[PDB]
RNA sequence: CUAACACGUGCGCGAGUCGGGGGCUACGAAAGCCGCCGUGGCGCAAUGAAGGUGAAGGCCGGCGGCGCGCCGCCGGCCGAG
RNA sequence: GGCGCGCCGGGCCCGGGUCUUCCCGGAGUCGGGUUGCUUGGGAAUGCAGCCCAAAGCGGGUGGUAAACUCCAUCUAAGGCU
RNA sequence: CAGUAACGGCGAGUGAACAGGGAAGAGCCCAGCGCCGAAUCCCCGCCCCGCGGCGGGGCGCGGGAAAUGUGGCGUACGGAAG
């Protein structure tokens, strides 16, 4: 099949033919404006794999993040307190450009449900994703029993609970014992099982 | 119960028992533990020695399983078994030893401290003391090995 | 003599007949298959290498092995995909060795 | 607060010794009348009925 | 300030713990809310097992607990194929399997193998169609003597082997147990340097012999 | 007032002890019961950084070992200052 | 409303064992370097920015950095419950 | 487990997990590799039924989606074909 020689090919990002192509994409996309519609995926065989079936319903948006760390919004320096937390320009987000490029397309669209997302192109000052979203009230989804799921109120607006596979993997979370800060449901439920007492009755 | 704590004893007395002199101050001495190498160096000398300071090896990954070996003395080895089995054993003109697993019971290793009563034994355990297995064989008996 | 099972030592544990189970089909993930060599080495000849790849194999061509280890071991990461990474352009520098010699 | 100890656990072995000392002490005709109830025309106190 | 004499401790109330505290006023509300559910729900599976379904003897991992022998997950696939039982079917007929368990052992297989063929022995697995039977299927009148039992099916116990009272032999009381022991010790300890002296007392004569 | 600790007192049991978590059967959200629910906590063992080790002995007979009259190893006896 | 039965109509014509031959995996992602935050996680537990950026008897994990070397263990970079 | 391993001007303070006992208990689905004449889906028009959770069937040389891949089998517990 040809989606094995096209993941092989895209795998080879180091080479002149993708290195052509992504400087080629990363050109058009930068001169095109912000959050705007794609109409078919730039990477057919991977937004397979992350769930996109090319029928009626499904909707795929290339938008761009601007590329950086996140500087601290304070007035000039004055961050006042201590000297622990005078850090400004040197601060790193928590989440991902991908994940806040989830949401922004999210926000933009209210009404579709953010299925997730990949990558297309980058240059110095922007990353480029295509995140595919789902229209949840089309009948060739709400007919069909295994993407109906993402029908049900439960799952909206997976891109800001963080449900999303580039929303997840800023939550720490999984099996391990590299993760034994998030058991139970997040780092927050890790921490109010442990920081309560437990007083029982009798005692 | 309120009604026999110091606090009824203590109505129309002006200072509620802590004085004139020195007021019931909030915190005189600090919060806590604090001052321990400062002011409150006597207390921690005369009564906490070898508070400060590191000593020993770090080992990070601690799992109180591996190191589960819990032990029984041989004055109590007896106690594990039965009545029926000593009064059988020193009643039997065969010189046929019980058979006495202590893994069966709970405890891992088999130290040696009393005095081991003058009948034969299969004693079976995990570990041995050297006392232990020299106690089992003076009484004259075996020291049987189990993983 | 007398050959108790021990809980210490150097065939330590207690003594249970390992039965062999054929094993389980998540261990050959990665076991590398006709069809997908097939497809890898055509989309090789189809790309090409990776510019530090060809600059390894220029390093390999005059003969500097360890400073090419070196130079692949800071671009990759660890030192087995270093040496892997060697004895793959190696093999590639020996094919093209043997194709420019017949 | 809620959260005062409002609860008394009782050791199992004294909280039968008290059950048995109640059911004892309910068999004695002066410490039944002490405690009040008028019983002075009764058969026998520690009284039993037919099971019907 | 401390004073005279006493445990200087370490009492984790510098956060604000009042905001954060779990008081259990409704213990005895969800004792009753589990066991009204239980009856619920040994009401609803009406002949069925009330625990669930059967799961397999396992030991435990972890040096201090391999001498008991637990309830596990479910029966192994490898444990289940051997005893005839379908690893969809299994599921139907109320066998907890799970993928994940390995099978190291032959001991512990055989007992997983004979438990789930004592079993098999005692269902009484009533028709799909109450009408007409089939041939994976019980008598009729087998039918009107099924009944729900309680607690786990086949519990688990941890039952012993006890050994008579042997005499001893001559053989067994030269057993130095102690200083086996600590043989077995400084063998296992000191095994890997042995070999390499070994090696390089191997090759230092291959130098003096070449 | 809650929690931790220390000591003194009263109560039950006692080398054990405790169901507090779970389960089974108006007052009662109580009370009873479990024991192949003692898992577990504390205690019954200490010491060492750690690998670890881990809590009386005595007597008899035989075999300058001789220029252990002192036992290496066994059979018997007394036995825990 | 639920568990109960009968009828019409519509879908589906469905399984197991043995042998033979084939086939099998998620990439600017793992990982590495650095910086900042966070963690009990300590020669870096997790998260993120930038730079480098893979492999297929491969990759991760095996709580002290690293090289050789056997073992054990799961199958990431997709999704529901 | 445990106020433990550990962290901390190793000061004050901070501080999990594995195991065991319980409550509950349930597992599964794609992309890929393939094979089946796109075998798949949406909408409008007419007729029959029901229609206050717009659905079931029949007819459309009626319109689109989709080969830049829909459906059926199939997913690491292996799987497909003969
Ligand atoms: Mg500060
Ligand atoms: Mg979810
Ligand atoms: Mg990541
Ligand atoms: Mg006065
Ligand atoms: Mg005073
Ligand atoms: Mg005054
Ligand atoms: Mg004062
Ligand atoms: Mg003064
Ligand atoms: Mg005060
Ligand atoms: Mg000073
Ligand atoms: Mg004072
Ligand atoms: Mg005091
Ligand atoms: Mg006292
Ligand atoms: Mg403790
Ligand atoms: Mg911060
Ligand atoms: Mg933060
Ligand atoms: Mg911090
Ligand atoms: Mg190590
Ligand atoms: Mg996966
Ligand atoms: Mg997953
Ligand atoms: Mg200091
Ligand atoms: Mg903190
Ligand atoms: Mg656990
Ligand atoms: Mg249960
Ligand atoms: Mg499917
Ligand atoms: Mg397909």
């Amino acid at each position: 099949g040809a989606y094995k020689y096209i993941q092989e090919l895209w795998r080879k990002k180091q080479s002149d033919v993708m290195r052509f192509l992504l400087r080629v994409r990363c050109w058009q996309y930068r001169q095109l404006s912000a959050l705007h519609r794609a109409p078919r995926p730039t990477r057919p065989d991977k937004a397979r794999r992350l769930g996109y079936k090319a029928k009626q319903g499904y909707v795929i948006y290339r938008i761009r993040v601007r590329r950086g760390g996140r500087k601290r919004p304070v007035p000039k320096g004055a961050t006042y307190g201590k000297p622990v937390h005078h850090g400004v320009n040197q601060l790193k987000f928590a989440r991902s450009l991908q994940s806040v490029a989830e949401e922004r397309a999210g926000r933009h669209c209210g009404a579709l449900r953010v299925l997730n997302s990949y990558w297309v192109g980058e240059d110095s000052t922007y990353k480029f994703f295509e995140v595919i979203l789902i229209d949840p009230f089309h009948k060739a989804i709400r007919r069909n029993p295994d993407t109906q799921w993402i029908t049900k109120p439960v799952h909206k607006h997976r891109e800001m609970r963080g449900l999303t596979s580039a929303g997840r993997k800023s939550r720490g979370l999984g099996k391990g014992h590299k993760f034994h800060h998030t058991i139970g449901g997040s780092r927050r439920a890790a921490w109010r099982r442990r920081n309560t007492l437990q007083l029982h009755r009798y005692r | 119960p309120s009604r026999l704590r110091k606090t009824r004893k203590l109505r129309g007395h002006v200072s509620h028992g802590h004085g004139r002199i020195g007021k019931h101050r909030k915190h005189p001495g600090g919060r806590g533990n604090a001052g321990g190498m400062h002011h409150h160096r006597i207390n921690f000398d005369k009564y906490h020695p070898g508070y400060f300071g590191k000593v020993g090896m770090r080992h990070y990954h601690l799992k109180r399983n591996q190191s589960f070996c819990p032990t029984v003395n041989l004055d109590k080895l007896w106690t594990l078994v039965s009545e029926q089995t000593r009064v059988n054993a020193a009643k039997n003109k065969t010189g046929a030893a019980p058979i006495i697993d202590v893994v069966r019971s709970g405890y891992y290793k088999v130290l040696g401290k009393g005095k081991l009563p003058k009948q034969p034994v299969i004693v079976k355990a995990k570990f041995f003391s050297r006392r232990a297995e020299e106690k089992i064989k003076g009484v004259g008996g075996a020291c049987v090995l189990v993983a | 003599a007398l050959r108790y099972p021990m809980a210490v030592g150097l065939n330590k544990g207690h003594k249970v007949t390992k039965n062999v189970s054929k094993p389980r089909h998540s261990r050959r993930r990665g076991r590398l298959t006709k069809h997908t060599k097939f497809v890898r080495d055509m989309i090789r000849e189809v790309c090409g290498f990776a510019p530090y790849e060809r600059r390894a194999m220029e390093l390999l061509k005059v003969s500097k092995d360890k400073r090419a280890l070196k130079f692949i071991k800071k671009r990759v990461g660890t030192h087995i995909r270093a040496k892997r990474k060697r004895e793959e352009l190696s093999s590639v520098l020996a094919a093209m060795r043997k194709a420019a010699a017949k | 607060k809620t959260w005062r100890r409002w609860h008394r656990r009782v050791n199992t072995t004294q909280k039968r010794y008290a059950i048995c000392s109640a059911l004892a002490a309910s068999a004695l005709p002066a410490l039944v009348m002490s405690k009040g109830h008028r019983i002075e025309e009764v058969p026998e106190l520690p009284l039993v009925v037919e099971d019907k | 300030a401390p004073s005279r004499n006493g445990m200087i401790l370490k009492p984790h109330f510098h956060k604000d713990w009042q905001r954060r505290v779990a008081t259990w006023f409704n213990q005895p509300a969800r004792k009753i809310r589990r066991r009204k559910a239980r009856q619920a729900r040994a009401r609803r599976i009406a002949p069925r097992p009330a625990a669930g379904p059967i799961r397999p003897i396992v030991r435990c991992p972890t040096v201090r607990y391999h001498t008991k022998v637990r309830a596990g997950r479910g029966f192994s696939l490898e444990e289940l194929r051997v005893a005839g039982i379908h690893k969809k079917v299994a599921r139907t007929i109320g066998i907890s399997v799970d993928p994940r368990r390995r099978n190291k052992s032959t001991e512990s297989l055989q007992a997983n193998v004979q438990r789930l063929k004592e079993y098999r022995s005692k269902l009484v697995l009533f028709p799909r169609k109450p009408s007409a039977p089939k041939k994976g299927d019980s008598s009729a009148e087998e039918l009107k003597l099924a009944t729900q039992l309680t607690g786990p099916v086949m519990p688990i116990r941890n039952v012993f082997k006890k050994e008579k009272a042997r005499v001893i032999t001559e053989e067994e009381k030269n057993f130095k147990a102690f200083a086996s022991l600590r043989m077995a010790r400084a063998n296992a300890r000191l095994f890997g340097i042995r070999a390499k002296r070994a090696k390089e007392a191997a090759e230092q004569d291959v130098e003096k012999k070449k």
